[PDB]
């Protein structure tokens, strides 16, 4: 019936003075952008159908022309940032707003879908779906007592629409809209579905993303603890934003960290320091530096975790990106720890490994790991037992990379290597 | 991530 048009047959309905041929030629319409190959996006513009799609989402008394105009202009705004103008261009932001309020939950769900792509283009239509009032009727899209009784589908998009909201930087969303947006938020990431629980974790991860102010207006909601039983869940899709807003989270004050310790987060990071997934482990490895920047009773926490231990076995075997997010935990734990802690870290066998490392072509990290060793050095001096830790970087193999190291390109680099072997 | 836009199929 409406298979395979053409795009001229699809302008002849819709030109058309036909409500029922306009209606089935914006459902061709509909069928040819929703291809899997190849959908003729672009045809579709050039023969100017974007105004009249958005006329037909305010035909109120045709509410399938409404759904099929929603859908095309929905799979028009899903492409490239140009089509996604093409729609915005089109009015048809205040057009979807409206919709949103629509008796029929498909055509609601399909306004949410398209503001959803829209917002998720940038910031600047993120903002600017803001700024045309959106918030406000998702957010009673939400407004009821149990979020079980809504449809599956509908409580998803709702859900990752409001996602694409919190969403991108440069500018981050406005401070008003977030504050609106995170009690509904707070309430998602406790319903029971994974897809649901995914998405707003994942805008509880962009929310973090950026400065400790909104870190702080993100941690005063108390989402801390939830987020760190997510961090426990089974599927991945949930455990990789929830870890990805701790470790926001703990790029933040050493407070803020402290909520996450509180928490009970670091009884997880032996099963996340040894997660099968290469992102897991380089992104928990990621949030155990920025934890071991803190405070030393933090540090201390660490420590009584048994972390130091699977933290030495990161920088002895991973990818090579968690092994210099591991480089860089160490250095920042010898940085702030106490000499006691210092000396467990070599008492758990750091030295080995970190010698080992010393081997990569990658000017930071050999940074990272001469600061280490130069800091483990002054711990060792504080104890006057360097002579003990020159034996043991010795007898691994450490000297002759240090040696080595005495002739490379970096200025640092060499300056540190030569201080290392002069002074030890 | 999830997918910054989605195209309903």
């Amino acid at each position: 019936g409406t298979v395979n048009w053409s795009v001229e047959d699809i302008v002849k309905g819709i030109n058309s003075n036909n409500l029922e041929s306009q209606l089935q030629a914006t459902q061709a319409a509909r069928k040819l952008l929703s291809r899997e190959k190849q959908p003729p996006i672009d045809n579709i513009i050039r023969a100017g159908l974007i105004p009249k799609f958005v006329s037909f989402l305010g035909k109120t008394d045709c509410s399938p022309i409404q759904f099929e105009s929603a859908w095309a202009l929905t799979n028009i705004a899903s492409g490239t940032s140009e089509q996604t103008k093409a729609v915005v261009d089109g009015g048809a932001i205040p057009a979807f707003i409206s919709l949103l309020a629509s008796p029929h939950a498909h055509i609601s769900e399909q306004a949410v879908w398209a503001l959803g792509n829209i917002a998720g283009d940038g910031s600047a239509f993120r903002d600017l779906v803001i700024k045309h009032g959106a918030i406000d009727p998702l957010l009673a899209l939400l407004a009821v007592p149990d979020l079980s009784t809504l449809a599956c589908g509908y409580l998803r998009n709702l859900t990752w629409t409001l996602s694409n909201l919190c969403r991108n930087k440069n500018p981050a969303p406005p401070l008003d809209a977030v504050e609106q947006i995170l009690p509904t938020l707070v309430r998602l990431l406790h319903h029971n579905d994974p897809e649901v629980l995914a998405d707003s974790c994942w805008a509880i991860s962009y929310l973090t993303d950026g400065p400790n102010e909104r870190i702080e207006m993100v941690v005063k909601k108390g989402v801390v603890p939830q987020l760190v039983k997510l961090l426990g869940a089974t599927e991945l899709p949930i455990v990789t934003p929830a870890l990805r807003a701790i470790g926001n989270i703990v790029t933040g004050t050493d407070e803020q960290t402290q909520k996450v310790i509180d928490a009970g987060a670091l009884a997880v990071f032996p099963s996340l320091l040894t997660n099968p997934k290469t992102n897991i482990q380089k992104e928990a490895t990621w949030t155990m530096s920025n934890i071991t920047a803190g405070r030393q009773d933090q540090i201390q926490q660490v420590v009584n975790h048994g972390l130091v231990p699977f933290l030495v076995g990161v920088l002895s075997k991973a990818d090579f990106k968690t092994q210099k997010e591991a480089a860089w935990a160490i250095t920042n734990y010898t940085s702030g720890g106490t000499v006691e802690q210092i000396v467990y870290l070599v008492h758990c066998g750091i030295i080995e490994p970190l010698m080992n490392l010393l081997s990569a072509k990658d000017t930071k990290i050999i940074q990272v790991i001469l600061d280490a060793i130069s800091n483990i050095f002054q711990a060792a001096e504080k104890l006057g037992e360097t002579e003990k830790l020159s034996i043991m970087i010795e007898e691994c193999g450490g000297l002759d990379k240090i040696e080595a190291l005495q002739r490379h390109e970096n200025e640092s680099v060499y300056k540190a290597s030569l201080n290392l072997i002069e002074k030890y | 991530t999830p997918p910054k836009k989605k195209k309903k199929v």
